[PDB]
């Protein structure tokens, strides 16, 4: 048990593992902005040929073109590669500088507008170089295969579309309407159907597993347990519906009508109705979770965390459903009126009508109650 | 038809027991055409 | 290559600092340990030491000691200032070497400026070149992340094992070499030899973390993808020989192999690995004796195996009818393989996992054709009828034979596995007392499925005791072809699990029918001529495992037994006879003796006079 | 060794490497030998 | 059996005995005139024990029969080994051999 009687080599292995997890991992370093800037500088090509138009692409442009080429190649599935994973991560963290900014007191209108200008510039640095098309191409190429590839593509698309800027929306709409492809929307439908909900079976299994607490080879605490089985890919499904929201943000009626029906293509996929269906599934899962805790006096810590995950995802779904109709698009308003939205709303009303009292009868659940009321507001 | 979908008038469905976890089955081997909770799944029509 | 050598130099330097630093850390831990044993009167400091540098896993100990990079954390840490500053200096020079911080000065600036200049000069059109320059550019710019990705593969070993790991790496060398080559005869033989040597290597056992870091389980799995994706039965026989032993090596290895459980059950077939080792076997070896993996086992895998079990129950084994055995219409052998896997999934550490048991019984009961001709209304036969027809099959060699495979034995071993699975899916005693609705209903389903009279009948048919035959010789029955006491043990497991023994009249009836004859057979075979007989050993372990351990917990029921007193007398006479140790394991004998004492403390002394 | 030469990387590939590598095996080409399942032929 | 014919005389006095690893460099051909195995081209002489017959048997006999410093052409009849099912890729299964081997610095 003392570390001294352990073998020297094994002690070195423990030191290396814990040093990796405690110093290098936490040692953050920003290079995305510098490296994207260096790739975006065109060099001396314009100096050698001012009078020549249609010049060679910038290094960043060539990079994005390469990824577009691998995306548009014909293949059964998109094989995972860390090259594009790393580069899409870099290109997202370049634009996210103004997203985070780099207790919330008032900000000057000048400062807020200039932050929007910085974000617009950093988004232009990528969407004037084909990134807006490349995210569409890779989403269509993944064909609804959930994985780190579609995750990185969605995160990049959110990074470009943050703030609902209209240039990228226009480029995306023009690309889809011209290529006439159905792979992109079929892929979106498939991913949304493979999004998960509150299971209530993996919950019991994970609760019993964490209550087990045996000593494995990894130590007294089982670090090799499946971390979150009850709500996996929560961050993925939040990013997916965030992407669908940012397509129609700014009340872009053309993209809103495109999401409802895509005239011109041979097959139409009603993303609005599909979103309503996912919402209905989430509503039923939340109702089942509430029934599971209906008899219990106090919801324990794992139950509070799982309600937080499900309710945050429901907040994102509600925001995207709102953004599909905030601009007065009569088509989507009628589609939601005739859809199964009313059943989902009635279920959510019942869940809130009982969950509010259930949490209000206790003080330690005040944070969960605040989040619940926020969801009801949405 | 998927689980979580509304059932309409004149829809065929499989009634599975909660007590015995057994289907509602039409046993006609006896020739009296009896009903029993057995595992040969049997469709049913629920007409208002 | 030069960037790769820079990275290799960095990780090697990190290992060198690791070995320099562990000595200092152990020395400081020695000084604090000596101080703790010198003065431990202060309870607060003693408990703090007993949590930090005592009674904790070494990983947690080193993590807590090494957690000082932040100043607030470093305010209260057991490390000294000299060792602290040494590590901070090393972290600073690691950042300097990674470049964390005209004319190029270092390799990083050189490659970065070179690649950008190449891209600016002209529009490159060779895709391999494009990804080459951008891969190098990403590696140069993000140096720390490359080290982060490299450290999982980094391992440190003692010098005394160096030669053994060199043989290790050589064997893995040809496994990777003929990974890309199509399988042939001499290729197969070469990799059988490499798996044999990979057994022989001692570092295989004494370093499982480096086993994972090298990841030869991934390599051999992909070799499986070749052969399985029917061909090379020797290869399929050598699959479990290494994979399953790798599972047994450590718990984390079993986790790693569990990550691939979907694929093994995806191609799980009786025609795959027909002899000895099997993909079925590696699937089960990934779940043996691990509650966490049993719980994490998702239910669609159980869907796969129940569908395959139904497939076996639908039609007789194609391999068997190719051998020419009589057409049964339902496969016993493959069904019993699948039932063994299901038992390993459901049951663990002498306990029944409730959720696994629930989904297993729900799927099995959902597909009624899984149980076979017996236990189905269309079949119109029960477990009793199944054992009678199975014994007749074993009796006549016309239908038993078509040579080592015997249809009657396979049939009743299949039904024994089915009953053992149901008993291992039986709910727990404390759950049934607390009144869990699902547990009560699962026990009700088992009660409806398996009628009690069938169980007592199957216990009541006895064994075939070995006979002398010719003088000076001992002719023994063929256990591999006939009914063995292992079927009895699995049968009475259902009795002690689902129904229980709560009635004294039922208890004495059970001992009268098929239990006391077994103990009389034990007393008859207690002679040294029949002591080492294999049937006698099977009956012996049957006793010590299933018969008398039931009797120990049925001992309070034995109080007040005046009627049929001489039957209890004969029972205790045979208990004494096997209490005398003749070809008995110490644990077996101790089980018999404890059963005898538990009986003696409830039977009347006025009864015990014989 | 130049005093101010510190904080400069050593040249890649000039240092001492200790990572365990399986050494290369080559069998010299001989054909006049009496050639006699078979062991893995070397390059 | 081989037909050994001397090319250039050597010592003619020290012949290899049974139990000695001799070093020879050679240029082996087929009956057509076919340079395929040339230790001179490879710049690496070849060593062989007499008695173990690690070398082809006809070459072993002719090498025992020649002397140090002397070269001879050994006309090897196909009854020398791999005379049927020969070494793959170099020699067709049934064919003759010749070896203009000289012995140098007999061990």
């Amino acid at each position: 048990t003392p570390l001294y009687n352990l073998p020297t080599h094994r002690a070195c292995n423990m030191f290396l593992e814990s040093y990796k997890a405690a110093w290098i991992l936490t040692e953050d370093h920003s290079f995305e902005d510098r490296m994207i800037d260096d790739l975006s500088k065109a060099g001396e090509q314009e100096e050698e040929e001012e009078e020549v138009e249609e010049k060679k692409p910038d290094p960043l442009h060539q990079l994005v073109l390469h990824f577009s080429r691998t995306a548009l190649t014909e293949k059964s599935k998109l094989d995972e590669d860390y090259l594009y994973m790393a580069y899409a991560d870099i290109m997202a963290k370049s634009c996210h500088l103004e997203e985070g900014g780099e207790e919330e007191v008032e900000v000057s209108f000048e400062e807020k507008e200039m932050e929007k200008q910085r974000l617009l510039y950093q988004q232009s640095r990528l969407h004037t170089r084909g990134a807006a098309e490349m995210v569409l191409q890779m989403i269509s190429a993944c064909k609804g295969e959930t994985g780190a590839m579609v995750s990185s593509t969605l995160k990049l698309g959110i990074s470009i579309l943050n703030g609902g800027n209209a240039e990228v929306q226009q480029k995306m709409l023009d690309y889809l309407k011209d290529k006439k492809e159905v792979g992109f929307f079929q892929s979106i439908q498939a991913l949304m159907q493979t999004c998960s909900v509150l299971d209530l079976n993996a919950f019991e299994r994970q609760n019993k597993a964490e209550g087990l607490g045996m000593v494995n080879e990894d130590g007294t605490v089982i670090n090799r347990q499946n971390g979150e089985k009850v709500m996996a890919d929560d961050e993925f499904t939040q990013d997916l519906f965030r992407f669908l929201q940012l397509l129609c943000e700014g009340h872009n009626n053309d993209f809103q009508n495109y999401l409802r029906t895509q005239t011109g293509n041979t097959t139409t996929i009603n993303i609005i109705i599909c979103t309503v269906d996912y919402l209905l599934r989430l509503q039923e899962s939340i109702s089942d979770f509430y029934w599971y805790y209906s008899g219990k006096d106090v919801i324990e810590e794992q139950g509070k965390r799982n309600f937080s995950k499900a309710m945050s995802v429901a907040k994102q779904v509600f925001n995207s459903l709102t953004e599909y109709i905030q601009g007065p698009c009569t088509g989507n308003q009628q589609s939601l009126a005739h859809s199964r939205l009313w059943d989902a709303v009635v279920g959510f009303l019942h869940v809130f009508a009982h969950m509010m009292m259930k949490l209000a009868q206790d003080s330690s659940q005040i944070e969960l109650l605040k989040e619940l009321l926020d969801l009801q507001k949405d | 038809r998927s689980e979580g979908e509304k059932v309409r008038v004149g829809d065929d469905l499989i009634l599975v027991s909660v007590s015995s976890e057994r289907y509602l089955h039409l046993s006609t081997a006896s020739g009296e055409l009896q009903v029993d909770a057995s595992f040969m799944q049997t469709l049913w029509n629920m007409n208002p | 290559y030069f960037c790769d050598q820079e990275l290799q130099h960095r990780v090697e330097s990190l290992a060198a600092f690791a070995e320099r630093y562990v000595d200092k850390l152990q020395a400081n831990q020695r000084s604090r340990y000596a101080l703790l044993m010198r003065a431990f009167t202060m309870s607060a400091a003693e408990t703090a030491r007993r949590t930090r540098e005592f009674r904790s896993p070494p990983q947690e100990q080193i993590n807590m000691l090494l957690h000082f990079k932040d100043e607030a954390d470093e305010e209260d840490c057991p490390l000294p200032e000299d060792i602290r500053q040494d590590l901070q200096d090393f972290h600073q020079d690691l950042l300097a070497h990674c470049g964390i911080q005209k004319k190029p000065q270092s390799l990083q600036e050189l490659v970065s400026h070179m690649v950008v200049r190449w891209a600016q000069e002209d529009y490159v059109q060779s895709p391999e070149l494009v990804r080459a320059m951008f891969s190098l550019l990403h590696r140069q710019y993000d140096g720390l992340g490359e080290l982060l990705r490299a450290l999982p593969r980094a391992y440190t070993i003692s010098p005394s094992s160096v030669e053994d790991t060199m043989s290790l790496l050589e064997c893995l060398g040809q496994i990777r070499s003929l990974l890309i080559v199509q399988m042939g005869p001499q290729e197969e033989n070469l990799m059988i030899q490499s798996i044999g040597n990979i057994m022989n290597n001692k570092v295989f056992y004494q370093h499982p973390n480096l086993m994972r870091a090298l990841g030869m389980h991934e390599t051999v799995m992909e070799v499986m993808v070749n052969v399985l994706g029917i061909r090379f039965p020797k290869m399929v026989t050598s699959c479990c020989r290494f994979l399953c032993y790798f599972c047994r090596i450590s718990r984390q290895n079993q986790r790693s192999m569990f990550d691939h459980l979907s694929y093994l059950l995806e191609n799980s077939g009786i025609g795959l690995g027909m002899q000895g080792s099997t993909p079925l076997d590696v699937a089960a070896a990934s779940v043996i004796d691990n509650n966490e993996l049993a719980l994490a086992l998702q239910e669609q895998d159980l869907e796969k195996v129940v569908s395959y079990l139904a497939g076996c129950g639908l039609q007789s084994c194609p391999m068997l009818l190719a051998k020419g055995y009589p057409d049964i219409g339902w496969n016993p052998c493959g069904g019993e393989r699948y039932l063994d896997f299901l038992r390993f999934a459901v049951f663990v550490n002498g306990e029944s996992v409730e959720e696994n048991a629930n989904v297993v019984v729900r799927l099995l009961i959902r597909k009624p054709e899984c149980f076979g001709p017996a236990l189905r209304g269309e079949g119109g036969s029960g477990l009793l009828a199944a054992i009678e027809e199975a014994i007749r099959i074993s009796e006549d060699p016309a239908r038993d034979g078509p040579n080592r495979v015997h249809l009657g034995h396979a049939i009743m071993s299949f039904y024994a596995a089915l009953i053992d699975l149901l008993g291992r899916c039986a709910p727990e005693m404390h759950l049934i007392q607390a009144g869990k609705g699902e547990a009560l209903r699962i026990r009700a389903i088992l009660r409806s499925l398996v009628p009690l009279d069938d169980l007592v009948g199957i216990i009541s048919l006895p064994l075939q005791i070995p006979t002398l035959g010719k003088d000076g010789a001992l002719v023994q029955p063929k256990m591999s072809a006939s009914f063995v006491p292992d079927h009895k043990a699995s049968m009475v497991l259902f009795l002690d699990r689902v129904y229980g023994i709560e009635n004294q009249d039922f208890l004495l009836h059970v001992l009268d029918v098929g239990f006391l004859p077994d103990m009389r057979a034990a007393a008859s075979l207690d002679t040294a001529t029949f002591s080492t007989t294999e049937m006698a050993l099977a009956l012996n372990r049957y006793l010590c495992l299933a018969v008398l351990p039931l009797i120990t917990k049925c001992a309070p029921l034995f109080a007040g037994t005046e009627h049929r007193a001489i039957m209890v007398d004969s029972m205790l006479h045979t208990v004494y006879r096997l209490s005398r140790g003749r070809s008995l394991t110490k644990a077996q004998r101790d089980v018999i003796e404890d059963c005898l004492m538990a009986l003696c403390r409830y039977i009347r002394p006025s009864m015990l006079q014989h | 060794r130049k005093g101010g030469n510190a904080r400069r990387h050593g040249l890649p590939g000039v240092g001492v490497t200790t990572s365990l590598r399986p050494p290369h095996h080559f069998s010299p080409p001989c054909f006049v030998a009496a050639l006699p399942e078979a062991p893995a032929r070397l390059s | 059996g081989v037909e050994i014919e001397t090319i250039s005389p050597g010592d003619g006095r020290t012949f290899p005995k049974k139990g000695q690893t001799c070093v020879v460099h050679y240029t082996g051909m087929l009956q057509n005139g076919k340079k395929f195995d040339s230790s001179r081209d490879r710049n690496k002489p070849f060593k062989f024990r007499i008695g173990k017959q690690e070398v082809i048997k006809g070459f072993e006999e002719g090498a025992a029969q020649m002397s140090l410093g002397q070269r001879a052409k050994l006309t090897c009849t196909p009854d020398v080994a791999y005379g049927a099912t020969g070494h793959p890729g170099v020699i067709p299964p049934n064919a003759t051999l010749i070896f203009d081997v000289e012995l140098l610095n007999l061990e």
